[PDB]
């Protein structure tokens, strides 16, 4: 899906209504970002105390 | 959809509509806004006659009430208004503050 | 009070002769309870009114008055004194009024509409010496499109904000990180005396 | 408490330097707030812990920092299959 | 003077192996060589 | 799982066939920081055609 972007880019900024046909890309993409920031706290204290029993 | 993206954040708005659906005005903290209704953009007149879509007020809007399409009650923090809609002159206000 | 102002912190009282000796939400509440009469007549009072209640006037002390505390003020001058490239913290204040008073399209069509030369200055600029200032960042590349921008540009923005990114998933995690049976079968112990 | 010495000066440092790209007092960081931070916790309650609620929020707007980042990192490497498309 | 240990509740056999040197020959009757199967009467901890 | 990290540290450190699965989940965990940090990128460049 880079690609797409990639190489029809000029095509997707001559289109008039992109939110409109690419609803569904915008709305995984942010549920994803949205993950993110929990999902990397969950992976501090996943590394935290790994390194705990690592070291003991 | 009229989708901005603001930094700042506060809870001083509001927003009213026209009996008839045209326009929408909006109290944001500091600043009035009218909107259209078909491209949900500022009020674009042809005319320039000074009836323009951002106002600026004295304190946080709490509410604006339009009691007909001729007058339009602005009552913000600290200060109660009421200004016409056909000409764009400020009528009544009270000071809302001492109490 | 209109007299008064004609004839030239607190109500109105201390202001009235303040205005008068050099001839907010009270004050505001006291003086806006005729304002563009005072306000032309007007133009430290400046500053209450700025706070209170001619963006062209406003674009031409009262320079951070105006990028923090002023009401109505257009993106031209606003992006003008912004590509300003004084650097008195003005970029990080600037950026925050910009993303504070206007939407990401009208930003695109003002940058748009302004050059490049000093496009690639500020992305210069910004690789040699935050979130306001890269979200303006995206907007100076999602404005000057998919063509016009430089090769060895491009590398620089790339390395900058790659090693930026590298720190930042680092300060992150440590962020959170600071966010976050009986005795064997034979032992050796001893008592006291 | 030669360790809450050492954490009083490095949260001032990473207080005072939020975006250095040294890698070693993170590390130190890391190293003391994985084996010994509840035993900090229970050493000092108000200097430490302003010091803390300080660099936690610096951090935060780090974090909020982040996404745009990702961002113009997606953007940057569109743009160089963009220029490899042209060049070939 | 005297002292008497509470480290070691539970003990068979306590003696002089050596000159110095004492054998506690202390128990676990439940939680190792028993487990035998406690009726669950559960406590509300909340 | 965090709460039942917060909860079960030592036990953690006493069992070892739990400790395979923790370096399975490591390895897991960070296909959102790969495909998923790659799809915040896309979203990135998506509003560049916007």
């Amino acid at each position: 899906v880079k690609w797409c972007l990639i190489i029809h880019g000029g095509y997707l900024v001559s289109i008039p209504n992109l939110m409109s046909t690419l609803s569904s890309l915008h709305s995984t993409l942010k549920r994803r970002s949205d993950l993110l920031p929990r999902l990397l706290a969950l992976d501090a204290r996943l590394d935290c105390t790994i390194n705990k029993f690592k070291t003991l | 959809i009229s989708l901005p993206n603001f930094n700042h954040f506060s809870n001083s708005v509001s927003l009213a509509w026209s009996q008839d659906g045209s326009l929408i005005f909006h109290g944001f903290d500091d600043k009035l806004q009218i909107l259209d209704f078909d491209t949900f953009k500022k009020f674009e007149s042809l005319e320039n006659t000074k009836t323009v879509s951002e106002f600026t007020l004295d304190s946080e809007i709490q509410t604006v009430k339009l009691i007909n399409d001729t007058n339009l009650i602005v009552a913000t923090r600290t200060t109660l208004n009421a200004i016409n809609l056909l000409r764009g002159q400020v009528i009544n206000s009270f000071d809302l503050y001492p109490f | 009070v209109i007299e008064k102002l004609s004839a030239l912190t607190s109500f109105d009282d201390i202001f009235f002769k303040e205005l008068k000796i050099k001839e907010y939400i009270s004050d505001p509440g006291f003086l806006n309870k005729d304002l563009i009469f005072g306000k032309f007549s007007g133009n430290t009072f400046l500053l209450t009114h700025p706070l209170f209640p001619r963006n062209l006037l406003s674009l031409l002390r009262l320079f951070k008055q105006a990028i923090v505390t002023c009401p109505n003020l257009p993106l031209n001058e606003l992006l003008e004194e912004l590509f300003s490239i004084r650097n008195r913290e003005l970029l990080l204040d600037i950026s925050f009024r910009i993303l504070q008073d206007f939407t990401r399209d009208s930003i695109k069509q003002e940058m748009k509409k302004l050059s490049k030369l000093d496009v690639q200055n500020f992305i210069e600029f910004i690789t040699s010496g935050s979130t306001q200032l890269f979200q303006l960042l995206s907007l100076v590349l999602d404005s000057i499109g998919l063509f016009s921008l430089e090769g060895a540009l491009l590398e620089n923005l790339t390395l900058y904000i790659d090693k930026q990114v590298e720190i930042a998933e680092r300060n992150t995690e440590l962020w959170n990180l600071i966010d976050t049976r009986a005795l064997p079968t034979y032992t050796m112990e001893y008592l006291d005396i | 408490d030669h360790l809450s010495k050492i954490f009083l000066t490095i949260s001032k440092s990473i207080t005072q330097n939020p975006w250095n790209e040294e890698n070693l007092l993170p590390l130190w960081l890391k190293w003391l707030l994985t084996l010994k931070s509840g035993e900090l916790n229970s050493i000092k309650d108000k200097h430490t812990k302003k010091n803390c609620k300080h660099l936690k929020s610096a951090l935060r707007s780090s974090e909020e920092i982040l996404p745009v980042l990702l961002g113009i990192q997606g953007r940057l490497e569109m743009l160089r299959r963009q220029a490899k498309l042209r060049e070939d | 003077h005297f002292f008497f240990t509470d480290k070691y509740k539970p003990l068979l056999f306590v003696d002089l192996i050596s000159s110095n040197e004492l054998a506690i020959i202390e128990r676990n009757p439940l939680t190792f060589h028993s487990k035998q199967k406690a009726f669950i009467q559960p406590k509300l901890v909340f | 799982v965090a709460v039942v990290l917060e909860l079960y540290g030592n036990t953690l450190e006493s069992s070892p066939v739990l400790q395979e699965l923790m370096i399975d989940l490591k390895t897991k965990v960070r296909h959102e920081i790969h495909k998923s940090k790659e799809a915040q990128r896309i979203e990135g460049m998506l509003q560049l055609l916007t």
